[PDB]
RNA sequence: GUCGACGUACUUCAUAGGAUCA
RNA sequence: CGUCGCUAGUACCGGAACUAAAAGUUCCGUAGGUGAACCUGCGGAAGGAUCAUUAAAG
RNA sequence: UGAAAUUCUUGGAUUUAUUGAAGACUAACUACUGCGAAAGCAUUUGCCAAGGACGUUUUCAUUAAUCAAGAACGAAAGUUAGGGGAUCGAAGAUGAUCAGAUACCGUCGUAGUCUUAACCAUAAACUAUGCCGACUAGGGAUCGGGUGGUGUUUUUUUAAUGAC
């Protein structure tokens, strides 16, 4: 327990974006080899697709891509990506 | 290497180089030459210090098939090492490593130029361009400022060079002043150094060093040898004595308290003077 | 060949990999090497002597105390074996604080620079050069020829000056190349 | 200001005629450039010491 | 083990 | 009927030392370094500077009498590092090989408690 | 144009009969024009074990200073005492504290001198915690026994004595019965033993020693 | 030329060996 | 004086992403 | 195969003789800077890529 | 050093050993664990006062939270006046200026680094994260205290403590 413990506050620390993102690229690509994570039937779809419908949560109305947009924010590169990620992520849910 | 491509600075720069149609410019890093073309246009011949053999080759093909041709003269060499003809404008985009020396060689040629308009590092210029009481006043100011006087004529951003340097720069106007004031060279550049080597404190404390101690009863002991008079040689004699003699000429100019990075010329001329009264001569 | 003896201690946190590969550390130090093998559990040193009758070559003693050494280190066993094969093959160790004065959440990054992510960095320099190391700790040891380990420290003392991964590992293809070509 | 100028100017000239009034040469002297050094090898001793012999 | 404790 | 002396090995970067003296330490019994058996100086670390060292040594330590010696390594240490070289290692390797009976190896590195600021500065040092 | 060892002479070095080897080697020197005034003054440093013919004691060297001179046969005397540098640096262990307590005491015979004694705790047989430190109360009041008895031991002894107490360790056995109750503790022992002064000589006194 | 970011398979032995031939 | 700092006013560079089709 | 050259040397009265001549990382605070396209000292930060071994009073 | 060269050296350098002197710093143990309002804080022993938490069927009874004004301290660097001056070391000088993974290397080294009496009050002074109060999941590790056991070791007379 005593490694795990050292190692797990050693991981902690490190707060760099590219490292965390290297991190969950990474993770993503395990789960989804290895099928970790079970099919979502037709019924969880439509729940899913209902909330989103219900709340619009995924689109530019948002409090943080508001500011982004309107301060001349996302003409970088950088902070464009994560505003589309959060839009085809929306977009996802949205698929029928 | 890094090369300027905005033709406004160097036609500002020029310009500003007022060169009479009868004079002969020094052109200290002709590079592609694209400030040499005109200053060949404005001025009566040109001499070029080219370093690299192929930089200057290609001057001339850029040259050859014009009416210039017989104006412009191109030296290969080291610009220090050379031995150079008399040259009335002095115009330079040479690299920065020899911006100190360069100057310094230009206020000693034997017939100093009248006006030199030299592109130097943005703090750099700035150092030249200090003033007493100034946060960047240093050995430099000080020296350029009794030999010459230098003046701010553009401060030249980042973009203009490709590929960017990771430093601004500037285009300054220095004017070597004639007659040269009789003040040895090497007196002035040993007091000054003796004062300088930590601007803020007082000049007292400058001086509190004992090497500096040292130095000074070593050349105490030299002019006195100079004059005829016997000196004992041993190593502390005469501390006792120079330390006096300097107390007391510090404590009468009354420039014992004052910081060296706020002294300007006469307060140094005043120091060295009094120094010289009491028999301590420096370089 | 005369009757000698040599004495290595095993520090605590290697001994039971030394358990763990004992069974492959005697035979060839005894078959190969002509060389009578014991520990002693209460002091917990391996002890070897070097046999007058049947011993045969002078420099077998101090070779097979060295081929412990290199596992006690922390090098692993194949790695050292090479060490009893050749003759050519030494240690460099140092310290991190050698090169530079590291404490806390500095010297931890220095330590991970080194290794790279999964190892990979470290990987990299091992082959590039030739050699082996070890990250103990701040405890770097490095295992090859003499040649080979100075290049090795470079690099290694290039990671922990602050050069980034990415430009270290472009020198090691071009030296990795002229290794090739010699 | 202008004032202020001429009159350190006059002050200037001033101080610098009597500097001309008392002047030396410098070859012997030592330069302030050895503030640093604070040790000497023996060719800058024995350098020393051939200056020394010359002047006597 | 032949030699854990003893000379082998 | 076996005079033992002490074989003190000095291994730094630039060079391998081999000085074998009396138990004691005061007389000196013969000194070898990497400098006097190579030509170039970069080679005087080297270990093949070391292997001639060690066999001269060794072939006066017969002349003289001594048939076994202690070896006491030992780096610069001080502010810098506390672990012999490769150099050192070598010059080992050749006293076994001599025929010189090795009586005990120890390391003797100075290893200060707390030290002075080394060479480097903040940036450090050796690129 | 001379070799040098033509000149010398070899001389053997003779031990403390507290020790059971008094043979110890031999040493060279240039022959008298006087060779005693470079002997007097000489050290010698070897292991308990060449001295004592056990390996037990192979961690443990004895620093000797040559004293008198007679024919051939160096008569030394006790100097130091130390630990071999890997023995201390095997000692040392992540995990553990480090007690170190020293001492400057001058036995019966006017040898002033200073002991370095070192210790460390241990984790008793059902410990489950990794680590075994001890709060800073038992350390302190560790010290004070260790010191206590240090005292004690090389106050109510003469040197010779203090190494016959030395080679058996002896003082460490009751320093860790004494230490018992307040921590349990491994590898107490007398780290060092430096010789700060020494009394006005007294040959008398080495004879007897030397038997 | 790419280098091999992965633990070499071969022992020292076997790649100073393989110097060797 | 094509001077420095600040204040003020303006200009300018960083915008594409997913799906299908050829 | 000849003449004078050019390079080095020897002598003689610019001149006139002789010999030889295998080449084509990112920073912060502060303090300085006279080979400043930038460097340096001290303190601090990660906003910088953790491999292996590890109860041996077992 | 990539190789050299300034540098020391047959008056004996480097290295060996017996000492002596000076000024810093507290390795390994050492761990984001501990203490402090923060900056910071690490050898032994003594003295001076200070503090959290724990235990309390003790005591006063709203005395409290936040805080413009105002006050104490405030890393490193820096200034004034003494002291000290070992190491390291801005500046300065000087050797070399050949070769791009080792491309900024070497030697001497002023101020400083240390300390005493005052100034300066800035740091990525970072958890880039105000202060007080309440509530909203499971799990085992650690630091300090406390409660409990008919638990182990120890006191090698018991025991009682100490450590588990
Ligand atoms: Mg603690
Ligand atoms: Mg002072
Ligand atoms: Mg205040
Ligand atoms: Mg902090
Ligand atoms: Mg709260």
């Amino acid at each position: 327990m005593f490694r795990e413990e050292r190692k797990a506050r050693r991981l902690k620390k490190i707060k760099s974006k590219t490292y965390r993102k290297i991190k969950k690229k990474e993770l993503m690509k395990n789960r989804e080899l290895a099928a970790v994570s079970s099919d979502e039937d037709n019924e969880d779809h439509d729940i899913a697709r209902a909330k989103e419908r219900m709340t619009l949560k995924h689109k530019t109305n948002s409090k943080w891509a508001k500011d982004m947009i309107k301060h001349g924010m996302t003409n970088d590169a950088e902070t464009r990506e994560e505003m589309e990620e959060m839009l085809r992520q929306g977009e996802r849910l949205k698929a029928k | 290497q890094h090369i300027l491509k905005n033709p406004l600075v160097a036609q500002g720069i020029v310009d500003k180089a007022q060169i009479r149609p009868s004079d002969v410019v020094l052109e200290v890093g002709p590079g592609t030459g694209n400030l040499t073309v005109r200053i060949l246009e404005q001025a009566k011949n040109v001499v070029a210090v080219e370093m690299d053999p192929r930089m200057a080759a290609e001057l001339t093909k850029r040259v050859r098939g014009t009416p210039v041709e017989k104006k412009l003269e191109i030296m290969l060499g080291d610009f220090m090492k050379t031995e150079l003809p008399y040259f009335d404008i002095c115009i330079s985009n040479t690299p920065y490593q020899i911006s100190s020396p360069l100057v310094f060689k230009l206020i000693n040629q034997p017939r100093p130029p009248r006006v030199s308009i030299l592109m130097f590092q943005r703090e750099f210029a700035l150092r030249l361009l200090a003033r007493p009481g100034d946060s960047l006043y240093c050995r430099l100011s000080a020296n350029v400022q009794m030999w010459a006087n230098v003046t701010h004529i553009m401060k030249v951003g980042k973009n203009n060079f490709r590929p960017p340097p990771q430093v601004e720069s500037s285009v300054v106007r220095l004017e070597i002043k004639n007659p040269r004031p009789q003040v040895d060279y090497n007196e002035w550049d040993g007091l000054l150094r003796i004062v300088f080597v930590r601007k803020n404190r007082t000049i007292s404390a400058g001086f509190k060093s004992t090497t500096v101690m040292d130095i000074l009863e070593k050349n105490y002991k030299t002019f006195l040898a100079m004059n005829n008079e016997m000196v004992d040689d041993t190593k502390g004699s005469m501390h006792d004595v120079v330390k006096e003699k300097i107390d007391t000429v510090l404590k009468e100019t009354d420039l014992g308290d004052k910081r060296a990075g706020k002294c300007d010329q006469n307060d140094f001329l005043r120091l060295l003077y009094a120094f010289h009264q009491v028999g301590i001569h420096f370089s | 060949i005369k009757f000698e003896s040599r004495k290595i201690m095993v520090p605590p946190h290697r001994m039971t990999p030394l358990r763990n590969s004992w069974t492959k550390i005697y035979p060839p130090l005894v078959e190969h090497l002509k060389l009578q093998v014991r520990m002693n559990l209460k002091t917990k040193s391996v002890e070897l002597r070097t046999n007058p009758k049947f011993t045969t070559d002078p420099g077998a003693l101090q070779k097979g105390a060295d081929f412990i050494k290199a596992f006690t280190l922390g090098f692993d066993l194949d790695d050292s074996i090479a060490l009893l094969r050749l003759d050519d093959l030494y240690i460099e160790t140092f310290e991190v604080k050698d090169v530079k004065t590291l404490t806390g959440d500095h010297l931890s990054r220095a330590i991970g620079r080194i290794a790279g992510k999964d190892g990979k960095t470290k990987f990299a320099i091992e082959n590039a050069t030739r050699t082996r190391i070890v990250l103990a700790d701040s405890k770097i040891h490095i295992l090859g020829g003499f040649t080979h380990i100075r290049m090795a420290r470079e690099s290694v003392v290039s990671l922990i000056l602050g050069s980034p991964p990415g430009k270290v590992y472009g020198n090691l293809r071009t030296v990795a190349s002229r290794l090739k070509e010699r | 200001k202008f004032i202020e100028h001429q009159l350190k100017r006059e002050e200037r000239k001033t101080i610098i005629g009597k500097l001309q009034d008392y002047k030396i040469d410098t070859s012997l002297l030592t330069s302030s450039k050895r503030l640093g050094e604070g040790r000497q090898t023996k060719k800058e001793e024995f350098k020393e010491a051939l200056s020394l012999e010359r002047q006597g | 083990l032949p030699g854990w404790g003893e000379w082998a | 009927s076996q005079v033992f002396g002490v074989a003190r090995i000095y291994a730094s970067f630039n060079d391998t030392f081999v000085h074998v003296t009396d138990l004691s330490g005061k007389e000196t019994i013969a000194r070898v370094t990497g400098g006097m058996k190579v030509k170039a100086d970069r080679d005087e670390s080297s270990p093949y500077a070391a292997m001639l060292a060690a066999q001269d040594v060794a072939a006066k330590c017969k002349e003289v009498g001594i048939t076994a010696v202690h070896v006491k390594i030992r780096a610069t240490g001080g502010t810098r590092t506390k672990t012999p070289g490769p150099g050192g290692q070598a010059a080992l390797r050749a006293l076994a090989r001599s025929g010189l009976r090795i009586g005990r190896i120890e390391d003797v590195t100075p290893v200060p408690s707390d030290s002075t600021r080394k060479k480097g500065g903040r940036r450090g040092r050796r690129l | 144009v001379v070799d040098p060892f033509t000149r010398k002479e070899w001389f053997d070095i003779k031990a403390p009969s507290t020790f059971e080897n008094r043979n110890v080697g031999k040493t060279l020197v240039n022959k008298s024009t006087s060779a005693s005034d470079a002997l007097k003054g000489r050290v010698v440093e070897v292991c308990l074990a060449d001295l004592q013919g056990s390996e037990d004691h192979s961690f443990r060297k004895i620093k000797l200073r040559v004293d008198e001179v007679q024919g051939k046969n160096l008569l030394t005397n006790f100097h130091g005492m130390d630990f071999t540098t890997d023995k201390l640096r095997s000692m040392v262990r992540k995990w553990q504290t480090l007690i170190e307590a020293n001492v400057t005491v001058k036995t019966s015979d006017d040898y002033v001198l200073r002991i370095f004694a070192i210790a460390f705790t241990r984790k008793q047989a059902n410990q489950v915690k990794r680590h075994s430190y001890a709060q800073s109360s038992h350390i302190r009041a560790i010290r004070k026994v260790i010191s206590e008895i240090l005292t004690k031991e090389v106050q109510g002894s003469t040197l010779a004595q203090l190494t016959s107490k030395l080679i058996p360790e002896v003082i460490n056995k009751e320093i860790e019965n004494a230490t018992k109750d307040i921590f349990p503790l491994q590898n107490i022992h007398v780290r060092k033993v430096k010789l700060l002064k020494q009394p006005k000589f007294d040959v008398g006194a080495l004879m007897a020693l030397h038997g | 030329f790419e280098l091999s970011d992965v633990k070499s398979s071969k022992s020292l032995a076997e790649i100073y060996e393989d110097d060797y031939t």
